[PDB]
C-alpha cells in the first residue's frame, strides 16, 4: 500500500541522451564525408 | 551541431544561422515545428535524432505527471 | 534446556556418531525434544516420532528484489521489441 | 573586426580548459553529509578521491572513489573517466589549433581549413564531454542508493566546480560558433 | 528450483547440520541431485551453522545469496521487521 | 498545430518561444488529470451533514 | 457431488468460481485438454 510519488531520475531516460549524442556524431561523420566526395568530383 | 553542419556541407544560400538554428530546435522540442527544413542528409540526421529525443522526454513527462495525480487520488484519507 | 552444541541433528557418515539434538536423545542425555525436528528415515530409525503437529515444506528465501537501476535502453520498455521493428519495417515501406 | 572575433574565441577556449581541469582535479563535485547515530560528517568527492571530513579537527581523510562503487557501475565508471580525460586532451587539441588561428601565427593561406578542423574538434570535445558528465551523475546516484554500508549521504547535492563543469561545456559552444561565424564570413 | 538449477548467478545453500541438507544428499530427483552437487562443489562458505546466520547472510548479500529453509520458518521472517525478504515459488516437498 | 507563418524578430521569437512552453505544460497537464478521473474515481456524496 | 462435476463448473463460471481440491488431482487436470485450469500457490497442507 505504501507507494511513493517519485520523479523520474536521469537514470530512467539515460540512454536517450546517449543515442542523442551518437546521432550527433554520426551526422558529424556524414557532414565530413559528403563534402569530401563533392570536392573530389 | 546543426549550425556547424549547414556551413560545412555544400548541399548557395543557408537559412540555418546561429539565430535561426536556435529557433528551429526549439519548435521541434515544443512539438510545434518550424518553417525551415534541413536539406543536407547530415542535416536531416541531426533533425531526426533530436526529434526522437523530444518524443521520449515529453511522453515521459506526460506519463509521470499522470503518475502523480493518479497517486493523489489514491491517498485514502483515513476516516474511521 | 538448550542443546549444548546447538545443531538440529546430523550424523557423520564416517564416524557414525549423532550430534546435536538427535545425539542427545540417542545417547540418553536429554529426555525429550519438543522442537522443530523433521521426521526423516535416518531419524526414525534412531528415535521414535509421533503424528505431526505441523506440516510444512522447504521454501527458498531471497532478498526482496528492490527496483534496479534501469538499463541503458530502458526507455523503450513500454513497447515490445517486435513493435519497433515492425514500425521501422513499415517506416521504409510507406516512404517507398 | 575579423581579428577581434578570433581573439574572444581563443579566450573562451582558455576558460574551457581552466573550468574543466579545475573540475577534474578538485574533489568538491558532490557536497554531501553523512552521519553516525547524532554526529554528522560533511564530505565532498569527485571521480578520483572521496575526501571526508572528520570531527575533532580538519579531517580530510581521502578515500578512492573508483573501488568505492559496486562492480558493474564501476565498469561504467572506468569508461567515464576515460571519457573525461579524452574531453580535456581533445580540448587541448582544440585551442592549440586556435593558436594557429592568430594572424601573427603560422599562415593566412590555408588558414580557413585550419579553423575548420579545430571547431570540429571542439564539438567532438564537448560531445564526449557532456556524456562524461552524464556517466558520472548516473553512477554516483547508484552509489548513493546502493553502496557499502557505514556511509549513506543525506544530500546528493551538486556543489561548486561541477556547475563550473557545465560552464566549461557551455563555453565550449560559444567559442565554437564564433569561429564558425569566423569561418562563414 | 529449475531456474536456480539453470543458472548460478546467485548462490544458494542450506544449514550445515540439518535434515534439509540431509534430504538433498539422499535425493534422486534429477533437479535436486544437481542442486546437491553445486552446494559441495564450489565453496566459498555455502552452508551456515545457524538459521539467523543465513538470514544475516542473505540480507547483506545484496541479493547474491538465497537461503533454503522450511516454510513456517520462512513466514515468520517475512512478517518481522524489517520485512526485507520474501518466499519464492512454493514448497519443494512434504515434510513433518 | 503550428501555423505556416513564423516570427522573424528576436523579441518576437521570445514571444513565440515562451508561448510554446506554455502550451506543452497545459495540454500535458490536461491529459494527465483526465487520466486521473477515468482511472481512480470518487463518487462524491451529495450530502455530508 | 463428484470431482468431475466440480471441475466442470470451473470451465463454465469464467474464473468466478474456485474449486479447492487435492494437488495430484489438480496436476492431472492441468495436463489434459483444454488445459484451461491452473494450479495457484503451494500446498496448504500435507497428507497421505
Ligand atoms: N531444522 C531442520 C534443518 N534446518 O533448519 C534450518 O533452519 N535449516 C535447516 O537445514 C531439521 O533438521 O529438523
Amino acid at each position: 500500500s505504501k507507494e511513493k510519488t517519485s520523479a523520474l531520475s536521469l537514470s530512467n531516460v539515460a540512454g536517450v541522451f546517449y543515442i542523442l549524442v551518437g546521432g550527433l556524431g554520426l551526422a558529424m561523420l556524414v557532414a565530413l564525408i559528403e563534402f569530401c566526395y563533392k570536392s573530389r568530383a | 551541431v546543426l549550425f556547424l553542419v549547414s556551413r560545412f556541407s555544400p548541399y548557395s544560400t543557408n537559412e540555418f544561422g546561429i539565430f535561426n538554428s536556435l529557433w528551429f530546435s526549439l519548435g521541434a522540442f515544443m512539438q510545434q515545428g518550424c518553417d525551415i527544413s534541413p536539406r543536407s542528409l547530415s542535416g536531416r540526421i541531426v533533425g531526426g535524432v533530436w526529434w526522437f529525443f523530444t518524443l521520449i522526454i515529453i511522453s515521459s513527462y506526460t506519463a509521470n505527471l499522470a503518475a502523480f495525480l493518479t497517486v493523489e487520488r489514491m491517498v485514502s484519507p483515513i476516516e474511521s | 534446556t538448550i542443546v549444548g552444541d546447538g545443531k538440529y541433528g546430523a550424523r557423520d557418515a564416517d564416524t557414525k556418531i549423532w550430534n546435536g539434538m538427535v545425539g542427545e536423545l540417542v545417547y540418553g542425555k536429554a529426555d525429550i525434544a519438543i522442537a522443530p525436528l523433521t521426521i526423516t528415515l535416518v531419524r526414525e530409525e534412531v528415535i521414535d516420532f509421533s503424528k505431526p503437529f505441523m506440516s510444512l515444506g522447504i521454501s527458498i528465501m531471497i532478498k526482496k528484489p528492490q527496483k534496479s537501476k534501469p538499463g541503458v535502453f530502458s526507455f523503450l520498455d513500454p513497447l515490445a521489441y517486435e513493435i519497433w521493428m515492425c514500425i521501422v519495417f513499415a517506416y521504409i515501406g510507406v516512404s517507398v | 573586426s575579423r581579428r577581434g572575433r578570433a581573439l574572444l574565441a581563443v579566450a573562451l577556449n582558455l576558460l574551457a580548459l581552466l573550468f574543466a581541469t579545475t573540475a577534474f582535479l578538485t574533489t568538491y563535485w558532490c557536497q554531501g553529509t553523512q552521519r553516525v547515530p547524532f554526529q554528522l560528517r560533511r564530505f565532498h568527492t569527485g571521480i578520483w578521491y572521496s575526501c571526508e571530513e572528520e570531527l575533532g579537527g580538519p579531517g580530510e581523510k581521502c578515500r578512492s572513489f573508483i573501488d568505492l562503487a559496486p562492480a558493474s557501475e564501476k565498469g561504467v565508471l572506468w569508461l567515464s573517466v576515460v571519457s573525461e580525460v579524452l574531453y580535456i586532451l581533445l580540448l587541448v587539441v582544440g585551442f592549440s589549433l586556435m593558436c594557429l588561428e592568430l594572424l601573427h601565427s603560422s599562415s593566412v593561406i590555408d588558414g580557413l581549413k585550419l579553423n575548420a578542423f579545430a571547431a570540429v574538434f571542439t564539438v567532438l570535445s564537448g560531445l564526449l564531454g557532456m556524456v562524461a558528465h552524464m556517466m558520472y551523475t548516473q553512477v554516483f546516484q547508484v552509489t548513493v542508493s546502493l553502496g557499502p554500508e557505514d556511509w549513506r549521504p543525506h544530500s546528493w547535492d551538486y556543489g561548486w566546480s561541477f556547475c563550473l563543469a557545465w560552464g566549461s561545456f557551455t563555453c565550449c559552444m560559444a567559442a565554437s560558433v564564433t569561429t564558425l561565424n569566423s569561418y562563414t564570413k | 528450483a529449475e531456474d536456480l538449477s539453470k543458472q548460478t548467478e546467485i548462490a544458494y545453500g542450506t544449514l550445515d547440520s540439518g535434515s534439509t541438507k540431509e534430504f538433498f544428499r539422499r535425493s534422486k530427483i534429477a533437479v535436486f541431485d544437481k542442486m546437491w552437487t553445486y552446494m559441495r562443489s564450489a565453496e566459498p562458505s555455502v552452508f551456515v551453522r545457524t538459521t539467523a546466520e543465513g538470514v544475516a547472510r542473505v540480507r547483506k548479500s545484496k541479493g547474491k545469496y538465497a537461503y533454503l529453509l522450511e516454510s513456517t520458518m520462512n513466514e515468520y521472517i517475512e512478517q518481522r521487521k524489517p520485512c526485507d525478504t520474501m518466499k519464492v515459488g512454493g514448497n519443494l516437498d512434504s515434510k513433518g
